[PDB]
C-alpha cells in the first residue's frame, strides 16, 4: 500500500517494504518491488504517488551510479541522501510536484558504522534510529521505542520488526499481504525469504 | 464566457456497395431554431473518388476539410501522381485530428471511396482521434434514430427463414445500387418525421469505378 | 493548516550586558507526529549566530543557501562577515523570491566582534528588517513568549544572569504550545567563547 | 471493455470485446481493440480511444526503427519502456490510456507488461482492464493453470470475456483471441458473443439462471 | 475573452434578379444607455461591394481598416487589372472568415458578425454570414442578430427558394425592406429611425441612400387599450 | 570577404600541433616562477613573484597564493588577469558541490573541472587560449597529500613535484638530486628556499619577492591548516637556511 | 578559400567539382537492374589479414524493401542513412504504405543541397560535403524495379545499370556491351561478379566481396556468405568451359 | 557566430583538417590491443616514467565507461576528457531508456558518432584521436574488440594497434598471431602482449600498463611485480 | 580567375560591375535549351531533356507547378528545385487566404523579390538558374522570363539555354504569325519544334529526349511525354 518500514540495529539497515501494489479497485499484483539497489552498500525504498515513484527512482539511480563509474568510489550513505534531497526539493517549486517519500539505508566503509535516512515529500531530511511514512507510520513508532535497545544485532532485530507487522494486520484496514523484509549487513544486501 | 464550440444539426449516412459506396447527408443547416439556409451543401468531393463530409459543428467542418484537400493536393507532386488509396487518405485525417487534440474539432468525419479491391469502403472518426473502418454508419445529430433502420435492412439481423424457429439465421444478400437508393430515401423520410434538424433536402453523392453522380431529391420544406 | 504550522518550533534571542544568547527547542515534526528530537534549527557562519523556524523543507535550503554566500564572501574578504552586512545578505535573497516566498522567519543575533556591540535582529516571510535592541521572538507560539519575554527582561544583564533568564522564558512557553515540546538548546555568547547548554525539558 | 491476457504453457492468449460505447448510445460493434504493432508484439485498446489507437502506431514506428538500427530485434520489456516514458511526458493532460503489450521472445519467454497512464508499468502473469476487470479475474483465475494445452487455453479466453460480456453494459458485441507463439501471433479469429452465448450455455450447462 | 461594450444590433438583406440589397440600422448602443447616434456601419470596398458589420463597435472599426489596405494591397501593380482583377466579393469574403477563424484559436475573438454582400464579374449575385462562431453560409436572404427572429419571416415571404429570383423585381424588393424595418423599430430595443440603405445592382453601381428614416406609423389602436381588467 | 581577417585559432598545423596553444606555453615561461613540492608531512607551496619593485607594498598583496575553499590552495603561473576569472570559476565550483553533497569536493573532481573548461576554448569558437598554468595543492581523506598541475591546453598530470613559469628545466634537476620521500615539513620548506635561491634572475632572494604557504596535517584533532605566512615570517626563515 | 558561396566564371561552384571526386576513390561498387531482380555487389577492400572482413557494412538496409549500398567515405554516409531511415519510417505511420523509391531518393538530394553558410537562425547543419553516391535499389508497384542514382550535386538519375569507384571507367565500357534486357536473376548475379573481378584489386573471393538482391517476395536481403562462395565457383566453370 | 568552414574540400579528393586529424594521432602514445578466445587485453606504454611523477593519482590511459566496457587513446589526451565523458552519458541513458546495459557493437557507433560530427560543424576542429574500444556482449562470453578513427569509421579488428610506431607491432603480430588460433589462456595471451610492446618499449615493466578485461565485469590490473615476472620470463625464454 | 573583384556579393567594384551576378548569367547557357512562346489561348514550353549516358534515363525539366501555372528550368537542378517549392507555397497561400489564383503578374514580381535578398547579404550564393513561367488566368496568357540578376520581363516569345539565338531568330522572323495562331492546339506544338530545331546544331533531333507542354483556356496545365509527342513529331 504505502508501508515501509526502517529499522537500524547494531550491524544493519532493515528496510521492509509493502508486497502489495493497488491501482485502482482491484489488487493488481501482490508483487512488485518498491526498492532498487543504487550502489553495492545503499539501497533505496519508495513509496508514494502512483507513477511518479518509478521516474523519481530510475532518474536517481542512474546519476548515483554514473558517480560510481566516474570516480570508481562508492559514496558515503551521508552523501547519497543529500543528493536525493536536493533534487525533490528542486522539485516541488516546479511544473511537476514530485510526490515520493524515500526511506535509505545504507553500510558507510569509511565510519564502519550503518545509518538510516528519512527523506520525506517536502524535502526534509532526518537521520534516525527508525522512521516511516503516510498515517502507516503510525502503528510501528510504539511498538518500537519499548523494545529498542541500542544494540541488538541482526536477529533480534529480524524478530523485532515480525511484531510490528502482525499488529500492522490487525488494526490497518488496507490491506498489503506481509513484507518483503531486505538486510544490509557489514556489506552483503540479501532478501530473507520468511516474514 | 466565452465557449468556441456550437452546433449546427445535420446528418449523414454510410452504406457500402459491393463496388459502390454511397455517402449521403441532408442539406439543411440551423442554429437553435433559427433556420439559417435552407440549402448548403456538406458533403464535398475531394477528387480521386474520395468524397468526404465533416459534419457537426460547420465551423470546424469547414476547417477540417480545408487542411485535408490541401494534403491531398501537397501527396500528389512529391510521389508524381500516384492515385490516393482510400485506405492511405484514413489514416492521414487521423493525423490532422490528433494534432489538435488539445483544442478539439466537435464533427464526427466520414470518409468513403473505393479501396484497390473493388469493394466499398466506408471510414468514420472519433471526433477526438481514432477510428474505424465500418460497413455502415451513420453519424450527426439523428444519427441515433437512423442507424438501428438499416442494420435490420442490410445485415437482415435478428431476422431468421420462417418456420424453422431461431435455429436458421436469415442469409446475407448483396445489395443492388438501385436496391440502396431506395433504403436511403425511406430513412431520411422518416428522420424528418420526428426529428427537428433533418427536412428540406438530401443530397446522396454516389461513387463507383466509373466517378462521381448527384442526385438532389426534395423532402418535406419542415 | 499553512506550511509554517506544519513543521513549528520557536526560536527566541535575547540580548544582554556585552553578550548575547539564541535558543530553541529541538522538535521536528509534522501536525501531530514527531519525527524527531535530534533536530537542531540554529546553525552559524564564522562568530555570526542564525535560528529559523516554519516551513521544514525551506529550513535546510535556506541554510545551505547561506553557507554558499558566506563562503564567497570570506574567500575574498578574509574574515568572517560582519552581523550587519549578514543582515542585509538575509534581507535580499528572502525579497527577490517575493513570489512563491519561503514560509519562514529568520532571526539573526551576533556580536560584531570589533565593537563588541550587542546585536540582534528579525525577519519574516519576504523581508521586513525588525531591528531591536531588546530581544525578539519568532516561530509558532510567537504571542506566548512575547509575553514572558516583556515581564522578565530588564536591560543590562551579567553573560552569567542572562542565562537563568532565557531559561525560564523558554522553557514555560513550549509545554503550553503544541508544536514545541522536546529538548531544548540555549547558546551563551560572550566576545571570545560560546557555551552550549541542553536544557532539561520535561517531555510533552 | 475487457480486455485479458494470461501468459500460460505454449505463449500468450489476448481476448477483447468490440462493443465500445459512447455515451449510453452504443457506438460501433465492430471495433477491434487489437493493434498489431508489429508481427511479433499484440497491443490491446482499453481506455480512451484517440489516445491509445494513435500513440501504438507511433509505438509501431520506433520498432521498425529500432530493427533496423541495431539488427536485432525489440525485446518485450524494452518496447514497452519507451511508450511508458513517453505518456509520462504528458501526464496531467487528460490522455488515457490502459494497454498491454504481450510478446514472447526467446530471450525473455512469454511476459505481458502493463503500461498505464500514470507512469506504472508492471510485468505479472495476468492483467485484466476495463469494465470487465473484477468478473473477469473471478471467471479466469479458479480455472487459471500455469500448465494447460494450448487448445484448452483458448476455451479458457473465451469463456473469461463471456462471463464480462453477460453481467457488464458495455462489454458485448463479439470476442477476439490471439494466440502468440515465439514465431509471432497467430488470429484465432472472430465468434460472435450472440452464437457464442448458447452454445456454451447448453454444451456446459452453466447459466442455470438466464431463461431460455 | 471579449465582453461586447458598445454595441450595435441588426443588419438585413435578400436577393433580387439583379443584385443585392443590404440595410442596417445605424445606432450605437451601450446598453440601455443610448451612447452614440447615426454611425455609419454599411462600409464600400471598391464599388461592387459593400460590407455590413454588426455586434460590438470597437472590433467593427479594426474590421473597418483591415478592408480599407486589403484594397491598397490588391491596387498594387496590376495596372492592366485596375478594374479587371479588383477584389471580387468572393474574395473579401474568404479573406475576412479566415481571419475569424484565427482569431478564435487564441480565443481572443473579434466580436462582431459580417454580411458581405456583392455581384460577381459573372454577375452573380453573392450574399454570405460570417461570424463570431466560425460558422458561414450562403443563403437566398439572410439576416443578423436579432432580425433572425424576425426580420428572417417577413423576406421569406418575397424569396422562398430559386424558383422565385428572377421573378422577384427592384421594385418590390425595395418595397419589401423598407417594410421589414418598420416591424423592427417596433418589436426591437436597440433600434432607431435611422437607416442606411444600399443597392448594388450590376447594371448600375452602388446607390447608396443614406438616412431615410421609417415612414407609416399605427398608433391610433392604442388610445383604445384601457387598463388590464 | 571576413574570412581574410580570421586567424583561425581552432585549426591543425600540418605537424597536427595546435600552434596557438604552443605560443601559450611560451607565455608562462615568461612570468615569475613557483615550485611544487610534495611531503608525506605536508605540501610547501612557494612561488617568487616577477614584480620586484621597491613601492610594492607586500604586506597587503596575495597575487600567487590564491585559496579555493579551506582544504585547497593554487599557485598561479602567467596572466593574473585571466587567472582571475579562472580562480572566481573554480571557487563557485567548490561551493556548488558542497550545497549537493555536503561533503567537501575531493581534490581530483575539481582539477577535471578546470582542466575542461580551458580546453573547451581551443575546440570551438575562436577564442585565445588561456595564459595560465596552476599548480594544485590539496588534501582530502582519499588519497591523502596529492598534487597536480594544469597547462593552458586542458590536460593535467599529478605529481611528487614539479615548477612551472621561467627555468623550468633548472628547477626541475635541482630537484632531481635533493627530494629524498621522507621528509618532514620543516626540511622541505628549506628545500623550497634552497631551489628558489639559485635560479633566481635578481641576485638577492629577499623577503618580499617571495611568497610562502604551507598545508599541514600537524594540526590537532584530526584536521587541516592553511596558512598563507606573513611577509614578517618569510624574513624569520630566510636568515634560519641562511640566505642573508 | 574558396567561398561555398563563390561562383568560378564559368557558372561553377567549385565545391561540386571536388566532391565528385571523392566517388570515384572509394571502393567498387556494381548495380544491375532487370526486370526479375536487383543485384548490388561492393569490394570491401580489407585493408589487412588482422582486421574482421564482416565488421565492414557498405550494403545497408533502408527499410524492408529498398535497400542501398554506399561508395566513397563511409563516414559522410552515417548521417544520410539515418536521415533516409527516419524519412521512409515516417511516410509508413503517415499513409500505411510503402514509400516510393523515387521519393525517397529526393529527401537524400535535399540534405545533400544542404551544406550552405547557415545565415541567421536558418538550420542548414553542415556546412561542407556529402561526398559520397548510393546506388538505392527498390521495387514499387507503380514501376517495376527501379534503380535511382544519389549524387552529392544534389541531382539524381534512373538508370538501367551504373557502376561507380576506382574502375568505374572499364566497368562502364563492359556494361554497354553486357547489359540487356532479357537477363535472369541467376544470369544478373553472374555477370556482376565477372564486370566486379575485372576491376578488383584482389583475387575474386567472399572475403573481400558482398553480395545483395531485393527480389519481390523475399523483399532485401543480403547474401549468406556461404552462397556467395558458391557463385564464384560456379563462374569459373563456365569460363574454363570456354 | 564562428562556423567558417573548415572542411574546405581538396581538390585532390580528400579534406586537409581530417588528414592533419591523422597525424596528430601518430604524434601522441603507443596502445595495442589483442583478443583471445576469452579475454581481451589492453596494453599501452606510459611516458610518465620520470622520477618524481606519481601514478596512484595519474590518470591511467585506459579509462573505464561501463562495467564491462573499457577505452584506451592514443592522439591529444586533452581531448581524451571528451570522449570518456560522452560516453558515459551514454551508457546510463541507454538503460535508462532501453533497459539492459549497452552491446559493445552499439556503444562503438556512438563514439564513432560523435567524432564525425565535428566534421559537419564549421565553429569546431576535428578529434585527432582514435580508440580501442573492448568490452564483453551482456551475458555473454563474446570477446570484441573495435577501433575507431577521427574519419568517423569503426571496423572490428583481430587484434589493432594506434599511436606511434603501430608498424613496427602490426608487422609483429602479422607473423605471431594466428587468425584462426587465438591465444588459449589468459597467461598465454598476456605473454604475447608483452612481447609486443617490450618491441618499441625497450625494454623495462615499469613503463608498460596491462589491464585486462574479461567476461562478467572483470576490469583488473596487473601489479608492477606481476609485469616484472611476466617480462623475466620473455627474458630467460629468449635468452635460451 | 580571380584578382580585382570576385568575393563575396557584398564587395562591390569601382568599374560599376558585380561579377558575381554575371558568372550567374554564364550558368544558364551551359544547360539544355528550353523555348517558350504563347498566343492568345495556349502557352507552350517545349525544352530538351538530356541524359547523362545511354545507360542512364532522361531529366525531367519541365515542372507542373499548379493546374493553371508551371515553369520549366535551364540551368542548375538543385537550385530549380528550392524555386519551385515557393512557387507552390505562394500559389496555394493564394488558394487558401484569398481563393483567387494566383495571377502570373503577381507571381513574377515575388520570385524577384526574394533573389534580391540573396545579393544583398554577406554570404548566400546568388541563385543561377533561369526560369521560363509560362501559365493562364484571367487576364489571358503570359510568359515571363525569370533572370538570376532578379529581372522579370514579359514576352511573347524567349528561348536561354546552348545555342539559343538559333531558336530566338526564328521566333522573331515568325512573330507576325504565331500571335494570330489561336484555337488550334496542334498549330501551336508544332511551330514550337520549328522553333527548337535551330537550336540543334551538332545534336540530332530525338523525340523522346523532347519534353512539351501546353496550357489553355479550357485544358489544365499539362506535360506530354513518350508516346504523346511521337503523334506530334
Amino acid at each position: 500500500m504505502d508501508i515501509i518500514l526502517g529499522i537500524r540495529v547494531q550491524d544493519s539497515v532493515i528496510l521492509a517494504s509493502s508486497k502489495a501494489v493497488t491501482r485502482g479497485i482491484s489488487v493488481l499484483k501482490d508483487s512488485d518491488d518498491k526498492t532498487r539497489q543504487l550502489s553495492p552498500h545503499t539501497l533505496m525504498s519508495f513509496a508514494g504517488e502512483a507513477g511518479d515513484t518509478v521516474q523519481f527512482a530510475e532518474y536517481i539511480q542512474a546519476n548515483i551510479q554514473l558517480y560510481s563509474i566516474r570516480e570508481d568510489y562508492e559514496l558515503s550513505p551521508q552523501a547519497v541522501s543529500s543528493f536525493v534531497r536536493q533534487e525533490l526539493a528542486k522539485s516541488i517549486r516546479s511544473r511537476r510536484p514530485y510526490q515520493v517519500n524515500v526511506l535509505i539505508g545504507g553500510y558507510d566503509k569509511k565510519k564502519n558504522k550503518p545509518e538510516l535516512y528519512q527523506i520525506d515529500y517536502l524535502g526534509t531530511k532526518v537521520e534516525l534510529p527508525y522512521g516511516a511514512h503516510g498515517y502507516s507510520g503510525f502503528y510501528t513508532f510504539s511498538l518500537l521505542d519499548h523494545h529498542y535497545r541500542p544494540d541488538m544485532t541482526t536477529e533480534e532485530g529480524l524478530d523485532l520488526l515480525k511484531l510490528c507487522v502482525q499488529e500492522l494486520e490487525k488494526r490497518m484496514p488496507m490491506d498489503f499481504k506481509g513484507v518483503i523484509v531486505k538486510i544490509v549487513d557489514k556489506d552483503g544486501i540479501r532478501q530473507v525469504d520468511d516474514f | 464566457q466565452f465557449n468556441p464550440y456550437g452546433d449546427n444539426g445535420g446528418t449523414i449516412l454510410g452504406i457500402a456497395g459491393e463496388d459502390f459506396a454511397v455517402l449521403a447527408g441532408d442539406t439543411r443547416n440551423i442554429t437553435d431554431y433559427s433556420i439559417n439556409s435552407r440549402y448548403e451543401p456538406k458533403v464535398f468531393d475531394c477528387g480521386d473518388n474520395i468524397v468526404m463530409s465533416a459534419n457537426g459543428f460547420a465551423a470546424d467542418g469547414d476547417a477540417l476539410v480545408k487542411r485535408f484537400k490541401n494534403s491531398v493536393k501537397w501527396y500528389h507532386f512529391d510521389h508524381n501522381d500516384k492515385k490516393l488509396s482510400i485506405n492511405s487518405a484514413a489514416r492521414n485525417i487521423q493525423h490532422l485530428l490528433y494534432g489538435k487534440r488539445f483544442f478539439p474539432y466537435y464533427v464526427h468525419t466520414i470518409i468513403a471511396g473505393l479501396d484497390e479491391d473493388g469493394k466499398g469502403a466506408v471510414y468514420s472518426f472519433d471526433p477526438v482521434g481514432s477510428y474505424e473502418r465500418e460497413q455502415c454508419r451513420a453519424g450527426g445529430a439523428a444519427a441515433s434514430l437512423i442507424m438501428p433502420f438499416l442494420d435490420n435492412q442490410v445485415n437482415f439481423k435478428n431476422q431468421y427463414e420462417p418456420g424453422t424457429n431461431g435455429k436458421v439465421k436469415k442469409p446475407l444478400k448483396y445489395l443492388s445500387v438501385e436496391e440502396v437508393i431506395k433504403l436511403v430515401r425511406d430513412s431520411f423520410t422518416s428522420a424528418t418525421e420526428r426529428h427537428i434538424q433533418v427536412g428540406d433536402g438530401l443530397e446522396i453523392l454516389i461513387v463507383t469505378k466509373d466517378g462521381v453522380r448527384k442526385e438532389f431529391y426534395e423532402l418535406k420544406r419542415d | 493548516s499553512d506550511p509554517s504550522s506544519i513543521n513549528g518550533g520557536i526560536v527566541v534571542a535575547m540580548t544582554g550586558k556585552d553578550c548575547v544568547a539564541i535558543a530553541c527547542d529541538l522538535r521536528l515534526g509534522s501536525q501531530s507526529l514527531g519525527v524527531s528530537n535530534k533536530f537542531e534549527k540554529i546553525f552559524h557562519y564564522g562568530h555570526v549566530f542564525l535560528g529559523i523556524t516554519g516551513l521544514a523543507t525551506d529550513v535546510t535550503t535556506l541554510n545551505e543557501m547561506f553557507r554558499y554566500k558566506t563562503n564567497l564572501y570570506k574567500l575574498k574578504e578574509e574574515r568572517a562577515i560582519e552581523p550587519e552586512t549578514f543582515t542585509q545578505l538575509v534581507s535580499s535573497s528572502l525579497y527577490e523570491r517575493r513570489f512563491g516566498p519561503y514560509f519562514v522567519g529568520p532571526v539573526v543575533a551576533g556580536i560584531n566582534s570589533k565593537s563588541g556591540k550587542p546585536f540582534i535582529a528579525g525577519f519574516d516571510l519576504i523581508g521586513c528588517i525588525d531591528e531591536a535592541k531588546d530581544f525578539i521572538v519568532s516561530g509558532t507560539a510567537s504571542d506566548q513568549l512575547f509575553g514572558m519575554c516583556e515581564s522578565l527582561y530588564e536591560p543590562n544583564l551579567e553573560p552569567e544572569d542572562l542565562f537563568e533568564t532565557i531559561s525560564q522564558a523558554l522553557l514555560n512557553a513550549a509545554d503550553r504550545d503544541a508544536l514545541s515540546g522536546w529538548g531544548a538548546v540555549v547558546y551563551i555568547i560572550k566576545k571570545d567563547e560560546v557555551v552550549k547548554r541542553y536544557l532539561k525539558m520535561r517531555q510533552d | 471493455t475487457t480486455t485479458l491476457a494470461f501468459r500460460f504453457q505454449g505463449g500468450i492468449i489476448v481476448a477483447v470485446d468490440s462493443r465500445a460505447t459512447a455515451g449510453n448510445w452504443v457506438a460501433s460493434q465492430t471495433v477491434k481493440k487489437v493493434i498489431e504493432i508489429n508481427p511479433f508484439l499484440l497491443g490491446t485498446m482499453a481506455g480512451g480511444a484517440a489516445d491509445c489507437q494513435f500513440w501504438e502506431t507511433w509505438l509501431g514506428s520506433q520498432c521498425r526503427l529500432h530493427e533496423l538500427r541495431e539488427k536485432e530485434r525489440i525485446s518485450v520489456a524494452a518496447a514497452s519502456k519507451i511508450l511508458s516514458n513517453l505518456v509520462y511526458q504528458y501526464k496531467g493532460a487528460g490522455l488515457s490510456m490502459g494497454t498491454m503489450i504481450c510478446g514472447y521472445t526467446r530471450k525473455e519467454g512469454p511476459t505481458i507488461y502493463y503500461v498505464d497512464s500514470d507512469g506504472t508499468r508492471l510485468k505479472g502473469d495476468i492483467f485484466c482492464v476495463g469494465s470487465g476487470q473484477t468478473f473477469a479475474y473471478g471467471v479466469l483465475d479458479s480455472n487459471y493453470k500455469w500448465d494447460l494445452s494450448v487448445e484448452d487455453a483458448l476455451y479458457l479466453g473465451k469463456r473469461s470475456i463471456l462471463a464480462a460480456a453477460h453481467r457488464d453494459a458495455y462489454s458485448g458485441g463479439s470476442v477476439n483471441l490471439y494466440h502468440v507463439t515465439e514465431d509471432g501471433w497467430i488470429y484465432h479469429g472472430n465468434h460472435d458473443v450472440g452464437e457464442l452465448f448458447w452454445k456454451v450455455k447448453e454444451e456446459e450447462g452453466s447459466f442455470n439462471n438466464v431463461i431460455g | 475573452t471579449q465582453q461586447p461594450i458598445v454595441t450595435g444590433t441588426s443588419v438585413i438583406s435578400m436577393k433580387y434578379d439583379n443584385g443585392v440589397i443590404i440595410a442596417a440600422d445605424n445606432l450605437g448602443s451601450y446598453g440601455s444607455l443610448l451612447r452614440f447616434n447615426g454611425v455609419e456601419r454599411l462600409i464600400p470596398v471598391g464599388d461592387n461591394t459593400v460590407v455590413g458589420i454588426s455586434g460590438d463597435i470597437s472590433d467593427m472599426q479594426h474590421i473597418e481598416r483591415l478592408l480599407k489596405d486589403l484594397v491598397t494591397e490588391n491596387a498594387y501593380d496590376n495596372p492592366l487589372a485596375d478594374a479587371e482583377e479588383a477584389l471580387e466579393p468572393s474574395y473579401i469574403f474568404e479573406y475576412l472568415a479566415t481571419v475569424m477563424y484565427q482569431r478564435r484559436s487564441k480565443m481572443n475573438p473579434l466580436w462582431n458578425a459580417i454580411i458581405v454582400a456583392g455581384v460577381q464579374s459573372n454577375g452573380d449575385q453573392f450574399l454570405r454570414y460570417v461570424n463570431l462562431l466560425g460558422v458561414t453560409y450562403s443563403s437566398p436572404t439572410l439576416a443578423t442578430g436579432f432580425g433572425a427572429h424576425m426580420a428572417n419571416p417577413l423576406l421569406r415571404k418575397v424569396v422562398d427558394r430559386e424558383s422565385d429570383i428572377p421573378k422577384t423585381t427592384v421594385q418590390v424588393a425595395e418595397e419589401a425592406i423598407v417594410n421589414a424595418m418598420r416591424v423592427l423599430y417596433y418589436r426591437d430595443a436597440r433600434s432607431s429611425r435611422n437607416f442606411s440603405l444600399a443597392i448594388i445592382d450590376k447594371n448600375t453601381g452602388l446607390t447608396f441612400k443614406k438616412n431615410l428614416q421609417v415612414e407609416n406609423m399605427k398608433w391610433d389602436f392604442a388610445k383604445d387599450i384601457k387598463g388590464y381588467g | 570577404g571576413s574570412r581574410r581577417y580570421d586567424s583561425r585559432t581552432t585549426i591543425f598545423s600540418p605537424e597536427g600541433r595546435l600552434y596557438q596553444v604552443e605560443y601559450a606555453l611560451e607565455s608562462i615561461s615568461h612570468a615569475g616562477t613557483a615550485i611544487g613540492i610534495m611531503a608525506s608531512d605536508g605540501i610547501v607551496l612557494a612561488a617568487e613573484r616577477k614584480v620586484t619593485s621597491t613601492l610594492l607594498e607586500q604586506d597587503t598583496s596575495t597575487e600567487k597564493l590564491y585559496k579555493l575553499n579551506d582544504k585547497i590552495a593554487v599557485a598561479v603561473a602567467g596572466l593574473t588577469a585571466d587567472a582571475e576569472i579562472l580562480i572566481n570559476t573554480a571557487r563557485i565550483h567548490a561551493q556548488n558541490y558542497l550545497k549537493t553533497y555536503n561533503e567537501d569536493i575531493p581534490v581530483e573532481i575539481l582539477v577535471r573541472r578546470l582542466s575542461d573548461i580551458k580546453q573547451g576554448y581551443t575546440q570551438h569558437g575562436g577564442l585565445r587560449p588561456f595564459g595560465v598554468s596552476f599548480i594544485y595543492a590539496g588534501y582530502d581523506d582519499r588519497y591523502g597529500y596529492q598534487l597536480y598541475t594544469s597547462n593552458p591546453s586542458g590536460n593535467y598530470t599529478g605529481w611528487k613535484a614539479i615548477s612551472v613559469g621561467a627555468n623550468t628545466s633548472a628547477a626541475q634537476t635541482l630537484l632531481q638530486m635533493d627530494y629524498k620521500d621522507d621528509m618532514k615539513v620543516d626540511d622541505a620548506i628549506e628545500l623550497a628556499l634552497k631551489t628558489l635561491s639559485k635560479t633566481t634572475d635578481s641576485s638577492a632572494l629577499t623577503y618580499d619577492r617571495l611568497e610562502f604557504a604551507t598545508i599541514r596535517k600537524g594540526a590537532n584533532d584530526g584536521e587541516v591548516y592553511q596558512k598563507i605566512f606573513k611577509p614578517q615570517e618569510i624574513k624569520d626563515i630566510l636568515v634560519k637556511t641562511g640566505i642573508t | 578559400d574558396r567561398g561555398v558561396s563563390t561562383f568560378s566564371p564559368e557558372g561553377r561552384l567549385f565545391q561540386v567539382e571536388y566532391s565528385l571526386e571523392a566517388i570515384k576513390l572509394g571502393s567498387t561498387a556494381i548495380g544491375i537492374a532487370t526486370k526479375e531482380g536487383v543485384v548490388l555487389g561492393v569490394e570491401k577492400r580489407a585493408t589487412s589479414p588482422l582486421l574482421e572482413s564482416d565488421s565492414i557494412e557498405k550494403i545497408v538496409e533502408i527499410d524492408r524493401h529498398i535497400g542501398c549500398a554506399m561508395s566513397g567515405l563511409t563516414a559522410d554516409a552515417r548521417s544520410m542513412i539515418e536521415h533516409a531511415r527516419t524519412a521512409a519510417v515516417t511516410h509508413n505511420l503517415y499513409y500505411d504504405e510503402d514509400i516510393n523509391v523515387e521519393s525517397l531518393t529526393q529527401s537524400v538530394c535535399d540534405l545533400a543541397l544542404r551544406f550552405g553558410e547557415g545565415a541567421s537562425g536558418e538550420e542548414r547543419l553542415m556546412s561542407r560535403p556529402f561526398g559520397v553516391a548510393l546506388l538505392i535499389a527498390g521495387h514499387d508497384a507503380d514501376d517495376g524495379y527501379q534503380l535511382f542514382h544519389a549524387e552529392p550535386s544534389g541531382t539524381f538519375y534512373r538508370y538501367n545499370a551504373k557502376a561507380i569507384g576506382s574502375g568505374s571507367e572499364g566497368a562502364q565500357a563492359e556494361l554497354l556491351n553486357e547489359w540487356h534486357s532479357s537477363l535472369t536473376l541467376k544470369e544478373a548475379e553472374l555477370l556482376v561478379l565477372k564486370i566486379l573481378k575485372q576491376v578488383m584489386e584482389e583475387k575474386l573471393d567472399e572475403n573481400n566481396a558482398q553480395l545483395s538482391c531485393i527480389t519481390k517476395q523475399d523483399g532485401f536481403k543480403i547474401y549468406d556468405n556461404e552462397k556467395t562462395a558458391e557463385l564464384i565457383k560456379e563462374l569459373k566453370e563456365k569460363e574454363a568451359a570456354e | 557566430g564562428y562556423d567558417r568552414a573548415l572542411s574546405i574540400f581538396s581538390p585532390d579528393g580528400h579534406i586537409f583538417q581530417v588528414e592533419y586529424a591523422l597525424e596528430a594521432v601518430k604524434r601522441g602514445t603507443c596502445a595495442v590491443g589483442v583478443k583471445g578466445k576469452n579475454c581481451v587485453v589492453l596494453g599501452c606504454e606510459r611516458r610518465s616514467t620520470l622520477k618524481l611523477q606519481d601514478t596512484r593519482i595519474t590518470p591511467s590511459k585506459v579509462s573505464k565507461i561501463d562495467s564491462h566496457v573499457v577505452l584506451s587513446f592514443s592522439g591529444l589526451n586533452a581531448d581524451s576528457r571528451i570522449l570518456i565523458e560522452k560516453a558515459r552519458v551514454e551508457a546510463q541513458s541507454h538503460r535508462l531508456t532501453l533497459e539492459d546495459p549497452v552491446t559493445v557493437e552499439y556503444l562503438t557507433r556512438y563514439v564513432a558518432g560523435v567524432q564525425q560530427r565535428y566534421t559537419q560543424s564549421g565553429g569546431v576542429r576535428p578529434f585527432g584521436v582514435s580508440t580501442l574500444i573492448a568490452g564483453f556482449d551482456p551475458r555473454d562470453d563474446e570477446p570484441k574488440l573495435y577501433q575507431t578513427e577521427p574519419s568517423g569509421i569503426y571496423s572490428s579488428w583481430s587484434a589493432q594497434t594506434i599511436g606511434r610506431n603501430s608498424k613496427t607491432v602490426r608487422e609483429f603480430l602479422e607473423k605471431n598471431y594466428d587468425r584462426k588460433e587465438p591465444p588459449a589462456t589468459v597467461e598465454e595471451c598476456v605473454k604475447l602482449t608483452v612481447r609486443s610492446l617490450l618491441e618499441v618499449v625497450q625494454t623495462g615493466a615499469k613503463n608498460i600498463e596491462i589491464t585486462v578485461v574479461k567476461p562478467d565485469s572483470d576490469i583488473v590490473a596487473l601489479s608492477s611485480e606481476e609485469i616484472n615476472q611476466y617480462v623475466t620470463q620473455i627474458e630467460q625464454e629468449k635468452q635460451e | 580567375f580571380r584578382n580585382n573583384y570576385d568575393g563575396d556579393t557584398v564587395t562591390f567594384s569601382p568599374t560599376g560591375r558585380l561579377f558575381q551576378v554575371e558568372y550567374a548569367l554564364e550558368a544558364i547557357k551551359q544547360g539544355s535549351v528550353t523555348v517558350g512562346l504563347r498566343s492568345n489561348t495556349h502557352a507552350v514550353l517545349v525544352a530538351l531533356k538530356r541524359n547523362a549516358d545511354e545507360l542512364s534515363s532522361y531529366q525531367k525539366k519541365i515542372i507542373k507547378c499548379d493546374e493553371h501555372m508551371g515553369l520549366s528550368l535551364a540551368g542548375l537542378a538543385p537550385d530549380a528545385r528550392v524555386l519551385s517549392n515557393y512557387l507552390r507555397q505562394q500559389c496555394n497561400y493564394s488558394s487558401l487566404v484569398f481563393n483567387r489564383k494566383l495571377a502570373v503578374e503577381r507571381a513574377g514580381h515575388l520570385l524577384c523579390d526574394k533573389a534580391q535578398k540573396n545579393t544583398q547579404s554577406y554570404g548566400g550564393r546568388p541563385y543561377g538558374v533561369g526560369l521560363l513561367i509560362i501559365g493562364y488566368d484571367k487576364s489571358g496568357a503570359h510568359l515571363l522570363e525569370f533572370q538570376p540578376s532578379g529581372n522579370v520581363t514579359e514576352l511573347y516569345g524567349t528561348a536561354i539555354g546552348a545555342r539559343s539565338q538559333g531558336a530566338k531568330t526564328y521566333l522573331e522572323r515568325t512573330l507576325d504569325t504565331f500571335i494570330k495562331i489561336d484555337g488550334n492546339p496542334d498549330e501551336l506544338i508544332k511551330a514550337g519544334v520549328e522553333a527548337i530545331s535551330q537550336s540543334l546544331r551538332d545534336e540530332s533531333l530525338t523525340v523522346d529526349n523532347l519534353s512539351i507542354a501546353i496550357v489553355g483556356k479550357d485544358t489544365p496545365f499539362t506535360i506530354y511525354d513518350g508516346e504523346a509527342v511521337a503523334k506530334y513529331i
